[PDB]
């Protein structure tokens, strides 16, 4: 999950300087929230 | 018992500015709210988070048309994000707030009638007062250019809380705006129009990214007033107090070596979208490192990854000196430093394979971005 | 060794359709990828997730202009989301894929040159074959209207996996598209132009929300072919296989009571944005329940919350019969059922205080949304 | 956190039928990801 955590934070730091459009980070963010909820129901 | 009837189409765009200082992480329950204060001729919207604070005087007339009609003076502290969420949804072009005792405001707009629960404005903390000497007058276009060319390179880690702010070094009519996160550097030189004292201040990174938003691109001026701990960005009909960071900013003049080996003169759009393409493979791994390979009139932006494959661009560099060089940089630090260039022809010069390299525009000797090497060791 | 050179501006808009069937949750490592297969005159893009599957034949010419020039026929299975992320970023208007042995495709577009790692297409599973009888021919506008008016009311909980699909009940030239999540109901009546057999199928909820996206609003027709387990939505130059759900769909004709007490004739924009405003207080609590209160020519959309306050709208209902009634509904189930109405004057009729209530447009006796009461007990 | 979990899921189910614009759900989604990361470093 730390692989996809690093992937999401790299995509967000390449969003907050407008290097990436908002819809891609929106669906990628919902994918990360799904992964977080799976990791919280797993623990 | 505040009571005023402001035009909604102006109150949204002057309330969405003072929302930007309301952060929903403050330990006080009062600093997560917008203080609206209608005086006899103006309405101020003090929004703070004990670090930055925005006071927006909305007068009774803006460019001739009437805006506010204060029926009774007073003040209330409505909740922060939710009240802007109310005002963005109302149907009419008039929003009539009316506070009563125990501070409940009846937000009437046409047919809709909210009734919030504001807090007592007497327990809202006082605004930090900034002395009106040490005046520095920039323009809106010049200061938005400085914030665009410098406030990307601040640190987002509070372990070293001096690198999380933009240094402004005023000495003899020159403004030197640097920003370092120990991997980048963005030094904007700027000559002023007046004389100013020797200032060495550290304006924070998120205290100018929230100023770049609240400044509409106009011909007005930001009278910047410095104090010992605060700085007043008095834009037209909007103040902006922000807290100067403490400590001494580290000397970044030792990070400028000389005797360039190769010197490109490459396009900005081509070499920006080519970093945008070449980092697609190496950003799903989490890291973002692109190998560059300079050749004759080409810049071979390469990358690789297991299980995905290989990408190899070829960007036309219009003037290359020296020889060939294989540097391995970071793609976000290159795309930020190419987005900051207003020009469409940057002039990259490389200092060997293990040293920083200048990314400056040609025709402008003021702004020189610099990327420290994150190549292999 | 596939090799073709497709125009990028058309390959993106025909590849972003077959991306919608690629779900990154499939247990097979091959079904997370797009199968590109260039034959002698067309390129098909089979994207599947063992539930829905999209096959998009891209011919050598579309409306006269040339699109694909296949240099050598073959097939490869590139990764799913990443390959569309590559094609969306390339600079040129030509994308020349070229597969080699071990299936590595050289995506050359002008100067850029990717080199992916596709998989073996012989282990990609076969497409489900659907017999070309049981033909039902809708239009694109009619079927997008049916999917907009019915596929919001499907269940998102797989505990009852029959309510997660849209029932299509064909019997004697009539199509009855219902969708229930045991709180809503949206019955679209529709008469066909031909004769069709008695079908009682359950097309899934996420198998028509991904069809509403891939249909551009045109004058062409969707020849719908039903099978025992699959359904083929043969839109123009794009197939859409989706799996019919099993089990018997529950009878929703018992949820239609009669003898209306009050009958509004209310605007759609006013009574939609008034639910959008009146649920702002009661959605930060997490729940979204709005009390309604019908009066003479008014609809007093109320809500309340501790620590926030009170909201009370007043919507002009153009024709009200009966008396007054205080129902307490859900705001998302009302905003979805008002977004589905194409008309700008819905005709709400209420059946007492504890029963469902019809939300149908006036002038159309076909579509009747229904909201079961989530009032207090 | 289940309060804000219910708030986010109610705001997302009022996004996926286009009843809410994407920028509001983007910043609200980043707020939920911040709350999830605080809850994962707390446990």
């Amino acid at each position: 999950l730390s692989y996809y955590r690093g992937g999401h934070k790299d995509l967000e730091s390449m969003f907050e300087l407008a290097l990436e459009y908002i819809e891609k980070l929106e669906e990628e963010d919902e994918q990360q929230v799904t992964d977080y909820e799976n990791a919280m129901e797993e623990e | 018992m505040m009571e005023f009837t402001i035009k909604r189409d102006y109150f949204i765009t002057q309330l969405n500015d003072t929302l930007k200082a309301i952060s929903p992480r403050t330990t006080l329950p009062i600093l997560t709210g917008i203080k609206i204060d209608a005086k006899e001729h103006e309405v101020i919207l003090t929004g703070s988070d004990s670090e930055i604070s925005i006071e927006i005087t909305i007068p009774k007339t803006v460019d001739g048309e009437d805006i506010v009609n204060i029926s009774e003076t007073g003040s209330v502290v409505l909740p922060g994000r939710f009240f802007v969420d109310i005002i963005k949804k109302l149907p009419g072009k008039d929003v009539k707030l009316s506070t009563n005792e125990q501070f409940q405001t009846l937000i009437t707009s046409g047919h809709s009638e909210f009734n919030l629960s504001g807090l007592d404005p007497d327990q809202y903390p006082l605004l930090p007062q900034v002395s009106r000497d040490d005046a520095i007058q920039l323009s809106v276009k010049v200061l938005k250019n400085v914030i665009a060319q410098t406030n990307f390179a601040v640190s987002t880690s509070e372990t070293r809380p001096v690198l999380t702010g933009v240094n402004w070094l005023i000495q003899e009519n020159e403004l030197i705006c640097t920003a370092t996160d120990s991997h980048r550097l963005a030094v904007r030189k700027l000559q002023l129009e007046d004389v100013s004292e020797n200032k060495n201040v550290i304006i924070p990174g998120k205290a100018l990214a929230e100023l770049n938003k609240i400044m509409s691109d106009n011909e007005e001026d930001i009278d910047i007033f410095f104090a010992s701990n605060q700085v007043l960005f008095k834009v037209g009909n909007v103040n902006f107090i922000s807290r100067l960071l403490e400590g001494h900013y580290p000397d970044t003049t030792r990070l400028f070596p000389e005797n360039y080996e190769i010197k490109l003169s490459i396009d900005n759009g081509e070499f920006y979208h080519a970093i945008d393409r070449a980092s697609l493979l190496a950003r799903e791994g989490g890291n973002n490192v692109i190998k560059l390979s300079t050749g004759d009139d080409v810049v071979e932006l390469s990358s690789t990854s297991p299980e995905i494959g290989t990408v190899k661009e070829e960007v036309d560099a219009n003037d290359v000196e020296g020889g060939s060089l294989k540097i391995s940089f970071n793609s976000k630090y290159m795309m930020d430093a190419l987005k900051a260039i207003d020009n469409d022809e940057v002039e990259v010069e490389f200092f060997g394979t293990m040293k920083p390299f200048i990314l400056k525009p040609k025709g402008d000797d003021s702004v020189t971005q610099l990327i420290l090497p994150i190549r292999t060791y």
